[PDB]
């Protein structure tokens, strides 16, 4: 299988800031990376697939970029509804796996 | 114990000639044409890959009017016809016909590939045509032929059956009738019951049964009434190699491959099927328009037509050209438009048959009576096939003793 | 639109087996790929298995092989997950993720269940 | 340009059959696909049937099969719609929609008739 | 067949506003959606076909977008001649069907 590392594990931000989360793969996985958002009491929700494409109904303030072993998620103009937990997921092989998770909090 | 007919049947030196004038059949090569509101057929289905079964009726020689009678004693003799020569005349030019499906289940061309199919769709069906395998065959007998095919069986009741399971398979023997379908390169199976998507074989066999003659069972019959003579000739090769689309019924074992990644994370279809092709029609390979002499049959029956009845089965795919017809809806336009013309397909087929018969007589002693009664009870009573369809031929009014007045009689007199 | 409904909370004893269902209610689905996820108290998300009935795919993680079975029924459009030999570390919330035929990839898990709580204790 | 002209208003008794025409007047049409729509008093639009003589297509809704027949004549460029076994709920305004050959799809219904009122009562 | 749901069923607007109408399909129909405009005493009139394309002779203030099961119609800078009834239509199968219809009125 493939192990994935997500950084950082926790960060604090204020409304209107820019937040970046880095994701690193143990092998070359091309662009087979997806980003998920999870809030307490709800199901996980997909934001970015194939490391660049934006899911329908998602604000354009979310973006993602990367390839090979390095990927990143960017959120511009943070809003009060953006405070959640974010996860990587590789889909290079049929034995999928998740990252550690990054929790965004209020400064 | 079964004895040969040469022991208890005596042959005389009287010969007769019989023949049909001409038989024609015109129709649609794929499906019948029917009225929308009604269910009565307007244009029948006439195809080059249909079994042609002719059931021929002969006069009763006991009631037949002979110029001379002293050659036999009606008090202790009975008469019967024997076949000694057959010719099947076959008109029309040589040709090859093709068939296909507008929604045939084809996924990819696997003969040569450069990219991997990593995404599945909802409907991947295509409009595909091909030409079938090449086949000629002729069978002659006094009973209708027997064919075999693959069909569904009765499952065991120990465990339940879920939707989508593989149907069980068994081999079924039936009687070949006029209008049945011959094998085209996909096998001898019931496509109606063993295929549910209706999109795996072309339109003229997708709801039919393809049957193959049961030669082994026919020649093993103790009396040998169902086959006096037979010829066969068939050939095919492979033109295209494709996949099929659908859900995977049986998974490939994990010890036959190494798993991939990226585009090859999942596996492509392993339900490969080929495209058949008959090669080429030539005049030198024809088995028709030639006379057959029935000197000595393989079985114990040596051409005696019990019950005044004959059966001839013919298949010939070497004349299967379909004609395209076009009709103009409006002729008041000087520029071509696709919507101003209508297109139709037709197929026509022509036949001729001619026979030489010999008169035989049988002495009815106690042992002979017992043997014939054990062989067939209806023969003594005369001195069943109502649920089958054959092409009926009535030769009760076409015999002549002037043997040299006909093309086949000249050859018969020439060979002897 | 379409909503996925899961079964109720389960309380099991160690050594037993549990089975969870996931039914699609609205419209006509025509599922593409099915997978199961879980979250333990105070931990992250763990993938537990995927089946793709087209292409004939069925794959589970190494730590879960032999105890997890994932099945799908297309007539009723219902997914099932089976766990055998339950342990005290299997107390968690389970989520059903599904993809619909006609999308651009098999890993576009846009449909999720509400989650089912499973408690393994004596 | 081209204009579609429909027949006049019809008054029928229950149990009878009605037939409505739709003729293209200007230029040369060379029709592609023909369809019929209706609107009942106080309701929306209901599709009633389509024919595409090329590709040999003829399709009607399930609630209308057996009572609706749609025909086209290319020599005079006239469309006909036949209703059998009229009921009191068939009182409505009927519209003729047609598509022209040379367009990018068969469902570009850019040509519409003025509508015909049909009243089924005793 | 395929059932289609149109929302809302009625709305009031003023001259110069932006109006959006949502349309939902019971199955995946790709981009086989068309929008029709109907006024009292006249025949229906086509505006948008294939969910994105604009019919010739139609003002550019009309737009449409969507795919899969969700589609939407947008009208910017509403004019007095835009007050009519709007209908969805799917053409994924040869058994076509219409939506419920949305009536735009004057505030």
């Amino acid at each position: 299988d493939i192990q994935m590392t997500q950084s950082p594990s926790s960060l604090s931000a204020s409304v209107g800031d820019r937040v970046t989360i880095t994701c690193r793969a143990s092998d070359m996985i091309s662009n087979y990376l997806n980003w998920y958002q999870h809030k307490p009491g709800e199901a996980p929700k997909l934001l970015i697939y194939s490391a660049s494409s934006l899911q329908t109904g998602v604000p354009s303030r979310f973006s993602g970029s990367g390839s090979g072993t390095d990927f990143t998620l960017t959120i511009n103009n943070l809003q009060p509804e953006d405070f959640a937990t974010y996860y990587c997921q590789q889909s290079y092989i049929t034995r999928l796996s998740f990252g550690g998770g990054t929790k965004v909090e209020i400064k | 114990k079964v004895v040969s007919t040469d022991e208890y049947v005596a042959r005389t030196n009287i010969y007769y000639h019989a023949g049909t004038s001409r038989l024609l059949a015109v129709g649609h090569p794929y499906f019948p044409i029917k009225k929308p509101n009604n269910n009565k057929i307007l244009v029948p289905k006439v195809s080059g890959l249909q079994y042609r079964v002719f059931r021929i009726h002969l006069p009763d020689p006991n009631k037949f009017g002979f110029p001379d009678t002293s050659f036999y004693n009606p008090d202790t003799q009975r008469l019967v016809w024997a076949c000694v020569g057959v010719e099947v005349g076959r008109g029309q030019p040589l040709g090859v016909g093709i068939s296909g499906h507008p929604l045939l289940n084809k996924l990819d061309d696997t003969e040569n590939a450069s990219a991997y199919a990593a995404n599945a769709g909802v409907d991947n069906r295509e409009c595909i045509s091909m030409d079938y395998k090449q086949t000629q065959l002729c069978l002659i007998g006094c009973k209708p032929p027997i064919g075999e095919h693959w069909g569904k069986g009765s499952p065991c009741t120990n465990v339940a059956v879920n939707p989508g399971d593989c149907p069980p398979l068994e081999l079924i023997n039936t009687v070949i009738q006029d209008g049945d379908m011959v094998d085209t390169g996909f096998g001898a199976m019931d496509f109606t019951t063993l295929q549910a998507n209706k999109s795996e074989v072309p339109l003229d066999i997708c709801t039919s049964i393809c049957k193959y003659p049961d030669y082994i069972k026919m020649v093993s019959e103790p009396y040998g009434d169902s086959l006096f003579f037979y010829l066969r000739r068939e050939q095919m090769f492979v033109r295209h190699l494709f996949n099929r689309a659908g859900a995977v019924g049986d998974n490939v074992p994990d010890d036959l491959y190494i798993k991939g990644s990226g585009s090859t994370a999942n596996l492509a279809s392993s339900n490969y099927f080929p495209t058949p092709s008959g090669s080429m029609v030539t005049s030198d390979a024809q088995i028709f328009n030639k006379p057959y002499w029935l000197q000595r049959a393989q079985g114990h029956n040596n051409g005696i037509c019990w019950g005044n009845q004959l059966f001839v089965t013919v298949v010939d795919t070497t004349r299967s050209t379909n004609m395209s017809l076009c009709a103009a809806i409006s002729t008041s336009e000087t520029t071509y438009k696709n919507t101003n013309f209508k297109e139709y397909l037709r197929h026509g087929e022509e036949y001729d048959l001619q026979f030489i018969f010999q008169l035989c007589k049988i002495t009815l002693t106690a042992d002979v009576m017992t043997y014939i009664h054990s062989m067939n009870s209806t023969i003594l009573e005369d001195w069943p096939l109502k649920k089958y369809t054959f092409w009926e031929v009535n030769l009760k009014e076409k015999f002549s003793a002037d043997l040299d007045q006909f093309p086949l009689g000249r050859k018969f007199l020439l060979q002897a | 639109q379409v909503q996925l409904v899961q079964s109720g909370a389960e309380v099991k004893k160690p050594g037993s087996s549990v089975k969870v269902s996931c039914k699609a209610s609205g419209g006509t689905f025509n599922s593409y790929a099915t997978g199961w996820v879980r979250q333990a108290p105070g931990q992250g998300l763990e993938w537990m298995g995927v089946i793709v009935p087209i292409f004939g795919t069925e794959d589970y993680p190494q730590r879960f092989q032999g105890r997890v079975t994932i099945t799908a029924d297309e007539s009723t459009a219902t997914a099932y997950m089976e766990l055998r030999s339950l342990r005290s570390d299997d107390t968690a919330v389970y989520y059903c993720a599904r993809s619909r035929l006609g999308s651009s990839s098999w890993f576009l898990f846009e449909y999720w269940g509400q989650g089912t709580l499973v408690t393994v204790s004596s």
